[PDB]
C-alpha cells in the first residue's frame, strides 16, 4: 500500500511544501473528460487550492495519446502532477517512457526525492502493482483494498523484485501465476473518488455544505453503474448531511436559504422538471420493468395511471403547475398502487437540495444534466481530433454548470438531458423491434448500420447511457441469460465503427447472493490481445478499456476474431 | 438532597442542548468544540481560532463523550457516567490515547483540566485524580468535590463547592519541575444563584438543568490572572494573586450595566452575554440577543468589551430620562481605577513574566499618563468645589511629574492662590524623591 | 485616445469600488502574526502602516485597509466587522428621519451603498444580523434617496445647487446628466447676458 | 500598442504614417522615465490578483516572467492576474 | 371575508417587496421602472410565485377572479409606497402574466376549467375597437342628491347600480352616472381562432 | 482645466516604487531557494494598485 485513507493528509502536506510557490505553476491537474465523479473531484480540488492560493493547471483529456504528448510537451518545471479518474490500471512510467533515474533530486540517508511527483487517484481495481508498489514518482490514492485484499500480491511482487534451481524456479512461477490470476480481471470500481476526497478534505478540516453537495452529486453518479458502492457509501453521506445542517430547521425561506434535505427522491426520470407521465416513459427502471417498447407498454402504463387515479392530463401536466393535491399525496399514491405493478423500487430517499426561491432539485436529475451537457454541449485523423476538441470542450460547459450562478447552463443541460433519454429510448425501441441484437453463446452483438441521429452515438457517453437502457430493459427479461452486449456506429465521415464493449449488470433491487459478487468487465485484455495481432488499424485510447475505434472494413473480422477470442 | 447535588458535567462556556441534537462543549480562547447526534450518536468537532496554526476536525464518537478542555497542544474529552477520558494530542506526532476512569458509586466526571505536565480530572465525589501527557497515571487525590477547572500553559484553577463547604478557589501552578502552590480551599466571592432559580424563569429552567449552578466559565487573562463570570453577570479578577497574603477578588465588569447603557435606555433582557477569554481589557463575548442564552453555530461574532467598575449609579445615570449620556465627573475616576488597577496587573507581571509582546514597558507608561490624567482632571474638579484639603490629598498620588507641574498650573488658574503653595511644597518634596 | 470617452469626466463604478476600498475598517484577525519575545516577512507597505499587521493578534479586533481585508477574506484567515450603520436598528432610524424630512438627506457615510454591495458579495457570513433583512432594508433606502433626488431635480436652477449628505455612488452615477444639463442652462443664461 | 499593429488600405499616406510615428512616441513616452509603470495597461482597477482563465487559441508553450504556460487549448489555469494582462489582451485567454 | 383580503393582500405585498434571485429585487426594480416611464402595470412570472409560496399559487389558481384584484390593490399600495413621499390619484395597476404550464388545445376547452387559469395558442382574425369600461364612477342619488363613489374590479363573477336609495325613498333606482367626474379605462374584444 | 503637475510628488512615489519593486524581486530571490506568502502577495496587489493609479492619472494628464 502507498497511500491509506488515514495518511492522505500527509500528501496533501507534500504536495504543498512542493508547489505552493505563488511565483510560477507548478502543480497540473489531469481530469479525464466524460466522466462525471472526475469533473467533481476537480471541483472540489479546485475550490481547495483556490482557498490556498495554490497556482494550477487543470487539462481535461480524452484519450491515453492524448496523455502522452502532454507529458511530451509537459514542461520539466512543473513538480506536482494529478490524474483524475484514471492511470491507476495502466504502466504509467512505461506509457510516459518514465524512469526513476531522470527525475530523482537529491538522492541521499534511507530516503529518495524526485523532481516531478505524479498523484494518481482513481478507484478501478486492477491496480497496476508496477504503480502501486514498484516506484516512488507513481504516488496511488488507496482506498483500503490493496493494503487488506493485495499482501499475497505483495509478498509476490517483492519476490519478483528480488528475484528479478528447481525448486526456485517452481516458486517464481508459483508465484507469477498468483500475479497473473489478479490481473486478467475485469476493470471494476469499488469506491467513488469524490468521497475519498471529502474524506481527505475531512481530513483536513476545510468541509463545506458546497463540499458535501458535490460529495452527493459524485457519489449518486454511480448509482446508475455501481448501485451497491452507493448503497455503501449513502449512510457517510446522510450522517455528513445531518451533521453539517443547522439546527434552525423549519425555517421561513429567504433567497439566501441553502437547504440540503434527505425526502423521498423516486427512481425516476427529471421528475421535477418533466411530466410525472413522461419521467415514468422515460424512468429506465419502468421501461425495463415493463418493456415498453412494446405497444402493449403505453397501454399499461395508462393502466396504471388510470389505476392510481391521476388524469392522465394532470401526470402529463408539468411538475411545477401540477395541483397541490397530488403534489402533496405522490408518496401515499406510490403506496398504494407500486407493489401492484413490481414497481415498489421506485421510491427511494436521496438528497434535494434548494437555493432559496430557485426551486429544488434532486441529485440524480443534475447529475443527468451534467451527462447531457458532457455529451451534446455543443481525412480520417483529422475531424476525428475535431471531436475529441469538441468533447473536451463540453467538460468545461459541464464544468461550469457547477456554478449556482449559471442556472440557464442547468436549464439547457435538462432540456439536452430530455432530449437525449428521447433519442435512446426511440433507439432502443427500433433496435427491439428490428431485433438488432443477435444472441450467440458469448456475446450479444448489434451494430447499428443505418438510421437516425446514427452521429449522436459517437460520443463515448452517448453509447454508453445506451448501453446502460439496454442492459437494464435486458436485466429484467429473466429468460435472457447474464452476457454482455456489444455496440458499433457506423461515422460515415471518418468510416469507422465505434466498438463498445459492455457488461451485463444486475435488476436494480434484485439482490442476492451473486449480485454482492461485480460483474467484470473481461474486454479489455480481449481487445489488446486482438488488435496487437493482426493490425486492422484500431485505435484503442480510451481511458475505459473497453471501447475501440475500427476500420468499416475491418469491423466483421474484428468481431470474428473476437468470437474465435475465449479471453472474455 | 436535590439540584445542587446533582454534580452534572460542566464545562468552561458550556451549552445545553436546548431543542437540538447539537451542544457546545468549551468555548475557550483557542477555539470551540460541539456534538451533535447523527441520529444515533454524537460526531464531535473541534474548531480553533487560530487558523494558520491548528485546523478544524470532526471525529466519529460512540461512546457520546459529555466533557471537553482545550489548550495549545492537545484537547481532552470525557464522559459524564462511566467517565472514559480521550487526550489528543492537535499534532500528529504525538499519538492521542483513551483511559477509563476508575468510577464510583454516585460518581460523576465533573471538569477536566489539562497541562502540558499534567492533566487533571475533577469529581462529583471530589478526587483529584492526576495523569500524564500519555495517560500513565502519577498521583491520586481527594479533596472538597470540584466543579469547574481552568488551566493556563503552567498553572491550573479550581472551584471545590459542597452542600457543606461553600464556593473556595484554589489556585497552583503544577510547573514543568515545581509543583508550587499559591492557594488551597481559600473561599470565593462569588454570588450563586438560587433566587432565580426559585421556579420563576423564562426558558432559563433548560440552562439550570444543564448547570445547577449558573458558573458560565473561568478563563484566565492574557498574563495568568484568573477571572470568575455567572449569571449575576459580573466579571472578578485576582489582583495580586502572585502573593498568597495579597488577595484581592475585584469586580472589573457589570454586564447588565453595560447593555442597559450601550442599548439606549431600554432595561432589555434578550441580550446575553457569553464571555469566552479576557486579554487586557479585551474581554471577548458573544452578546446573543433573543430567548436563548447559549450561542448557535453560525456563531455570532466575538464582539469585545471593555472592563468598567460599578461605579456607574442608576441614580447618576438618570440625570437624563428616557446614546446614554455619561456624567464625566465619576466616568475620569473610574479611569483613574481602571488605569490603577491595570497598572497594578501589568507591573505583577512585568517582573516576574517578563516581556510578552514587546510593548509592556510603552503600554504601561501610556496607561501611567493616562492615570495623572485622570488625576488631574478629578484635582481640577475638586478645586471647582473650592475644596483645597480635597485637592490637596488627590495631589499625593500623582505619578508622573509632569502632572505635577499641571497640577500646579491648576492651583493658579483654578483661583485657589493657597493650594499653589501647597502643591509647590508637594512638588519640592518630589524633587528629593 | 489616452482616455476613452465613458471615462472623460465620471468615474466608472470599478474606479468608485477601488477608491472605496482604500478605506479603513475594523476586522477581527483569524492569525496572531504579534512575533512572540522567544523567519517571518512584514507587510512593509508604502500606501498604508503596517503596524496594526505586523502586531495582529487572533480574535482581537484591529483596523486595517479594507482591500487588504478582502484579500484575507478570500481565505477564512480572517473576518470582517460590520460598522456601526450596518445594524438593523441604525438603518429603521435612517428610514424614519428620512420619511420624516422630505428635503434633507439622510446623514450616512458617503461609501454606504458600495461598502454594502462589497460586504454581502464577500462578507455574507459575518453579519449579526439577517442578511435577506439588511439586502431589502438597504434597497428601500436607495429607493427612498432616488425619490428624494428626483424631486430635487425640479429645482435645477442656473447658478448654483446644494446637494446636502449625499452619498458617492449616487453623486457618481448623476454626474453626467446633472453636469451636462446644468452647463447648457448656464450657458444659455450668459448667451442671453451678453450686453 | 499591446494588442495588435494593423486594414491600412482605408487611411491615406499621411495618416500611416502619423499612425507609425505616434507608436514610436507612445513607445518613446513608456521607457522614458515612466519605465517603471506600464503606461499601455488596462486602465480598469486591479480589483482581484488571482484569477482562472481559459485558452482560447493554442499558443503551444510561452514562457512566463518566473515558470512557464503551457497554453493547451480547453484547459484552464488560476494564476495571478498581473501576468497574463497582455495575453488576455492579445485575446489567448478569456476566463475575466 | 375583509381579514382574508388583508391577508392575501398583506402576503402578496412582501412577496413583492421580498422576491428576489441574486441580490436584486427583480419586481421591485420592474415596478420601479414601469412607474419611470407611466407604465402603471407589471409582468408577474408564475415560476416566481411557485417558488416564492406554493400556497399563494394554489389560492391564485381556485378563483383567479377574486383574488387578481387583490393583488393589484397590493400592487397599488406598493407603488405607492416607494415611489410617493407619504406626507395620489394614481390609477390601479394591471396585472399581467407569464406561464409555462402546458398550453391546452382550443377546442379541448369544455364545461370544465371555467373559472380557471388557461394557456393557450391561437391566430389572431378580427380586433375590434376600443370601447370604455368604467373603474371609478362619481354617481348622484336622483331625490336626495346624495352623491357617492363605486370601484368596478372589472371581473365579472359568472354589478350593477344599487337598487335602494342608501340616504326620502328616492325610488328603486335612484342613481344617475356623473360621466365628468367618472374614471374610465380602455377595453378591447379580439376573436381568435 | 489641467492643473499644475505635483512634480516632488510624483519624484517620491517613484523613487518608492523602484525601491519596493527591487525589495519585492530580493524576497522572490531568497524564496526561490517559512511559507507565509501572503505578505509577498500583499506588496504584489499594493504596488499593482499604486502602478494603476499612477498609470490613470498619467494618461488622464
Ligand atoms: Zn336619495
Amino acid at each position: 500500500m502507498y497511500y491509506g485513507i488515514s495518511q492522505f493528509s500527509e500528501a496533501y502536506n507534500k504536495i504543498l511544501r512542493n508547489s505552493s510557490s505563488h511565483s510560477s505553476c507548478q502543480l497540473v491537474i489531469f481530469v479525464s473528460c466524460l466522466n462525471i465523479d472526475a469533473l467533481c473531484a476537480t471541483k472540489m480540488l479546485s475550490l481547495l487550492f483556490k482557498k490556498q492560493l495554490v497556482q494550477s493547471q487543470i487539462v481535461p483529456i480524452f484519450g491515453y495519446s492524448e496523455l502522452r504528448r502532454h507529458y511530451s510537451q509537459l514542461d520539466d518545471n512543473i513538480n506536482s502532477l494529478l490524474l483524475v479518474g484514471f492511470g491507476g490500471v495502466i504502466d504509467l512510467e512505461a506509457f510516459l517512457e518514465i524512469d526513476p533515474q531522470e527525475y530523482v533530486i537529491d538522492t541521499d540517508s534511507g530516503e529518495q526525492s524526485f523532481r516531478r511527483d505524479i498523484y494518481v487517484l482513481d478507484a478501478h481495481r486492477p491496480w497496476n502493482l508496477d504503480n502501486i508498489f514498484g516506484s516512488q514518482i507513481i504516488q496511488c490514492f488507496d482506498d483500503g483494498t490493496v493494503d487488506d485484499t493485495l499482501g499475497e500480491q505483495k509478498e509476490a511482487y517483492y519476490k519478483l523484485l528480488e528475484l528479478d534451481r528447481k525448486q526456485r524456479k517452481k516458486q517464481i512461477h508459483e508465484y507469477e501465476g498468483v500475479l497473473e490470476e489478479y490481473y486478467s480481471q475485469g476493470t471494476t470500481v469499488v469506491n467513488s473518488i469524490s468521497a475519498q476526497i471529502y474524506s481527505l478534505l475531512s481530513a483536513i478540516g476545510e468541509t463545506n455544505l458546497s463540499n458535501l453537495w458535490l460529495n452527493i452529486l459524485g457519489t449518486t453518479s454511480l448509482d446508475i453503474a455501481y448501485a451497491q458502492v452507493y448503497n455503501r457509501l449513502y449512510p457517510l453521506l446522510q450522517d455528513e448531511v445531518k451533521r453539517l445542517t443547522p439546527s434552525s430547521r423549519n425555517s421561513v425561506k429567504t433567497p439566501d436559504t441553502l437547504t440540503l434535505n434527505i425526502q423521498p427522491d423516486y427512481y425516476l426520470f427529471l421528475l421535477r422538471h418533466s411530466s410525472l407521465y413522461d419521467s415514468f416513459y422515460y424512468s429506465n427502471y419502468v421501461n425495463a420493468k415493463l418493456s415498453l417498447w412494446n405497444e402493449n407498454g403505453k397501454k399499461r402504463l395508462h393502466k396504471m395511471f388510470a389505476r392510481m387515479g391521476i388524469p392522465l392530463s394532470t401526470a402529463q401536466e408539468t411538475w411545477l403547475y401540477m395541483d397541490h393535491s397530488i403534489k402533496r399525496e405522490l408518496g401515499i399514491i406510490f403506496d398504494k398502487n407500486l407493489d401492484r405493478y413490481g414497481l415498489q423500487d421506485i421510491i427511494r430517499d436521496g438528497f434535494v437540495r434548494t437555493l432559496g426561491y430557485r426551486g429544488s432539485i434532486s441529485a440524480s436529475e443534475f447529475v443527468e444534466a451534467l451527462t447531457a451537457l458532457l455529451e451534446v454541449g455543443n481525412n480520417s485523423a483529422q475531424k476525428l481530433t475535431n471531436l475529441r476538441k469538441r468533447w473536451v470542450s463540453n467538460f468545461w460547459l459541464s464544468w461550469d454548470a457547477l456554478d449556482d450562478r449559471k442556472v440557464e447552463l442547468l436549464n439547457r443541460g435538462i432540456q439536452l438531458a430530455q432530449d437525449l433519454q428521447r433519442a435512446i429510448f426511440n433507439t432502443g425501441v427500433a433496435i427491439l423491434e428490428k431485433k438488432l441484437i443477435k444472441h450467440l453463446r458469448i456475446y450479444r452483438l448489434c451494430v447499428l448500420q443505418d438510421g437516425p441521429d446514427l452521429d449522436l452515438y459517437r460520443n463515448p457517453l452517448t453509447l454508453l447511457r445506451l448501453g446502460n437502457w439496454l442492459i437494464e430493459c435486458c436485466a429484467e427479461s429473466e429468460d435472457k441469460q447474464l452476457l454482455p452486449m456489444v455496440l458499433a456506429s457506423i461515422d460515415e465521415n471518418t468510416d469507422t465503427y465505434l466498438v463498445a464493449g459492455l457488461t451485463p449488470r444486475y435488476p436494480r433491487g434484485l439482490d442476492t447472493i451473486h449480485t454482492k459478487k461485480p460483474i467484470l468487465n473481461n474486454f479489455s485484455m480481449a481487445f489488446q490481445q486482438i488488435t496487437a495481432e493482426t493490425d486492422a488499424k484500431v485505435r484503442i485510447d480510451n481511458f475505459e478499456s473497453s471501447i475501440i475505434e475500427i476500420r468499416r472494413e475491418d469491423l466483421s473480422p474484428f468481431l470474428e476474431k473476437l468470437t474465435l477470442s475465449g479471453l472474455l | 438532597n436535590t439540584g445542587k447535588f446533582r454534580y452534572m458535567p460542566f464545562s468552561p462556556a458550556g451549552t445545553p442542548f436546548g431543542f437540538t441534537d447539537r451542544r457546545y462543549l468549551t468555548m475557550n480562547e483557542v477555539g470551540y468544540v460541539s456534538t451533535v447526534k447523527n441520529s444515533e450518536q454524537y460526531s464531535i468537532t473541534v474548531s480553533f481560532f487560530d487558523v494558520g496554526r491548528f485546523r478544524e476536525y470532526h471525529f466519529e464518537d460512540l461512546f457520546g463523550y459529555d466533557l471537553c478542555f482545550l489548550n495549545e497542544k492537545g484537547t481532552l474529552f470525557g464522559q459524564s457516567k462511566t467517565g472514559q477520558i480521550q487526550y489528543r494530542p492537535h499534532d500528529s506526532i504525538h499519538s492521542n490515547w483513551t483511559k477509563i476512569i476508575p468510577l464510583q458509586a454516585g460518581e460523576r466526571i465533573t471538569s477536566v483540566a489539562a497541562t502540558p505536565v499534567r492533566v487533571i480530572v475533577g469529581t462529583s465525589l471530589g478526587y483529584f485524580r492526576s495523569f500524564n501527557q500519555f495517560g500513565v497515571p502519577f498521583a491520586v487525590e481527594k479533596t472538597s468535590p470540584i466543579v469547574a477547572l481552568t488551566a493556563q500553559n503552567y498553572r491550573v484553577f479550581s472551584v471545590h463547592y459542597s452542600q457543606f463547604h461553600g464556593l473556595s478557589y484554589s489556585l497552583s501552578e503544577l510547573g514543568t519541575s515545581s509543583k508550587r502552590y499559591y492557594k488551597r480551599e481559600c473561599p470565593l466571592p462569588m454570588s450563586l444563584p438560587n433566587i432565580n432559580s426559585d421556579m420563576k424563569k423564562d426558558a432559563n429552567l433548560d440552562y439550570y438543568n444543564f448547570n445547577p449552578m449558573g458558573i458560565k466559565s473561568l478563563f484566565f487573562s492574557s498574563y495568568g490572572d484568573p477571572c470568575i463570570f455567572g449569571s449575576d453577570n459580573t466579571l472578578l479578577l485576582l489582583s495580586k494573586w502572585r502573593s498568597p497574603e495579597e488577595s484581592k477578588w475585584l469586580p472589573i465588569l457589570d454586564s447588565n450595566m453595560e447593555i442597559w447603557k450601550m442599548s439606549g435606555g431600554k432595561e432589555t433582557t434578550d441580550i446575553h452575554v457569553w464571555p469566552l477569554a479576557l486579554a487586557y481589557d479585551t474581554l471577548n463575548c458573544i452578546l446573543v440577543k433573543g430567548k436563548h442564552i447559549w450561542p448557535e453555530f453560525p456563531l455570532p461574532l466575538p464582539s469585545e468589551m471593555e472592563i468598567r467598575m460599578p461605579v456607574f449609579v442608576k441614580s447618576k445615570l438618570l440625570e437624563e430620562n428616557k446614546e446614554i449620556q455619561i456624567p464625566v465627573s465619576m466616568a475620569a475616576e473610574e479611569e483613574y481605577l481602571r488605569s490603577k488597577v491595570l497598572s497594578e496587573l501589568l507591573t505583577d507581571t512585568l517582573e516576574n513574566d517578563g516581556e510578552m509582546y514587546g510593548n509592556e514597558n510603552e503600554v504601561l507608561a501610556a496607561l501611567n499618563g493616562a492615570y495623572d490624567k485622570a488625576l488631574l482632571r478629578l484635582f481640577a474638579s475638586a478645586c471647582s468645589d473650592q475644596n483645597v484639603e480635597k485637592a490637596l490629598s488627590l495631589a499625593h498620588e500623582l505619578k508622573q511629574d509632569r502632572a505635577l507641574t499641571a497640577a500646579v498650573k491648576i492651583s493658579e488658574r483654578a483661583e485657589l492662590p493657597s493650594l499653589v503653595k501647597k502643591i509647590n511644597n508637594i512638588r519640592e518634596a518630589r524633587y528629593e524623591q | 485616445m489616452s482616455l476613452p470617452a465613458h471615462l472623460q469626466q465620471t468615474f466608472s463604478p470599478e474606479e468608485i469600488q477601488f477608491i472605496v476600498e482604500n478605506e479603513p475598517i475594523k476586522i477581527f484577525p483569524r492569525i496572531t502574526t504579534r512575533q512572540k519575545i522567544r523567519n517571518h516577512t512584514r507587510w512593509q507597505l508604502i500606501t498604508t502602516d503596517d503596524k496594526a499587521l505586523n502586531n495582529m493578534v487572533a480574535m482581537r479586533s484591529t483596523e486595517v485597509v479594507l482591500w487588504i481585508a478582502l484579500l484575507l477574506k478570500q481565505q477564512s484567515k480572517c473576518s470582517i466587522v460590520a460598522p456601526q450603520w450596518l445594524t438593523t436598528k441604525e438603518l429603521d432610524r435612517k428610514i424614519q428621519y428620512e420619511k420624516t424630512h422630505p428635503d434633507r438627506f439622510s446623514e450616512l457615510p458617503w461609501n454606504w451603498l458600495v461598502l454594502a454591495r462589497i460586504l454581502f458579495n464577500k462578507a455574507k457570513d459575518d453579519f449579526h444580523d439577517p442578511i435577506h433583512e439588511l439586502r431589502g432594508k438597504i434597497q428601500d433606502l436607495r429607493e427612498i434617496r432616488q425619490i428624494k433626488v428626483l424631486k430635487g431635480l425640479k429645482y435645477l436652477n442656473e447658478s448654483h445647487l446644494q446637494l446636502d449628505n449625499l452619498s458617492l455612488l449616487e453623486i457618481n452615477e448623476l454626474r453626467p446628466f446633472i453636469t451636462e444639463i446644468m452647463d447648457k442652462l448656464r450657458e444659455i443664461h450668459t448667451a442671453s447676458l451678453t450686453a | 500598442n499591446g494588442l495588435d499593429l494593423m486594414d491600412t488600405n482605408n487611411l491615406s499616406h499621411q495618416e500611416q504614417e502619423y499612425l507609425k510615428e505616434y507608436c514610436d512616441l507612445i513607445t518613446d513616452l513608456k521607457s522614458g522615465d515612466l519605465v517603471d509603470i506600464d503606461l499601455s495597461g488596462s486602465l480598469v482597477p486591479p480589483s482581484d490578483v488571482f484569477i482562472d482563465v481559459r485558452v482560447l487559441k493554442d499558443a503551444g508553450e510561452i514562457q512566463t516572467e518566473y515558470g512557464v504556460f503551457n497554453l493547451i487549448k480547453d484547459s484552464q489555469f488560476f494564476v495571478r492576474q498581473s501576468d497574463v494582462e497582455r495575453l488576455i489582451q492579445q485575446g489567448y485567454l478569456q476566463k475575466i | 371575508n375583509d381579514d382574508d383580503n388583508t391577508e392575501i393582500i398583506k402576503s402578496f405585498k412582501n412577496f413583492i417587496l421580498e422576491f428576489r434571485l441574486d441580490s436584486q429585487f427583480i419586481y421591485r426594480d420592474q415596478l420601479r421602472n414601469n412607474i419611470l416611464v407611466k407604465n402603471y402595470s407589471l409582468t408577474v412570472n408564475m415560476e416566481h410565485l411557485i417558488g416564492y409560496n406554493e400556497d399563494i399559487y394554489k389560492k391564485l389558481s381556485d378563483e383567479p377572479s377574486d383574488i387578481i384584484p387583490l393583488f393589484e390593490t397590493a400592487i397599488t399600495q406598493v407603488a405607492k409606497r416607494i415611489s410617493i413621499l407619504s406626507r395620489n390619484s394614481l390609477p390601479t395597476f394591471q396585472l399581467i402574466l407569464n406561464s409555462n404550464a402546458n398550453q391546452i388545445p382550443l377546442r379541448d376547452l369544455d364545461s370544465e376549467h371555467v373559472s380557471k387559469i388557461v394557456r393557450l395558442s391561437g391566430i389572431i382574425i378580427s380586433t375590434s375597437v376600443l370601447s370604455s369600461r368604467a373603474t371609478y364612477l362619481s354617481i348622484m342619488c336622483r331625490n336626495c342628491r346624495h352623491t357617492t363613489s363605486i370601484t368596478i374590479n372589472n371581473f365579472n363573477s359568472i354589478v350593477s347600480l344599487p337598487r335602494s336609495c342608501l340616504s326620502k325613498n328616492c325610488g328603486p333606482d335612484p342613481y344617475i352616472i356623473i360621466h365628468e367626474s367618472s374614471k374610465f379605462i380602455d377595453q378591447q374584444f379580439l376573436k381568435l381562432q | 482645466e489641467l492643473l499644475p503637475y505635483p512634480h516632488q510628488l510624483m519624484k517620491r512615489l517613484l523613487n518608492r516604487i523602484s525601491m519596493q519593486s527591487q525589495l519585492i524581486e530580493n524576497i522572490s530571490m531568497g524564496f526561490l531557494d517559512n511559507e507565509s506568502k501572503l505578505p509577498l502577495l500583499c506588496m504584489e496587489t499594493e504596488l499593482e494598485r499604486l502602478k494603476f493609479v499612477i498609470r490613470s492619472y498619467i494618461r488622464c494628464r
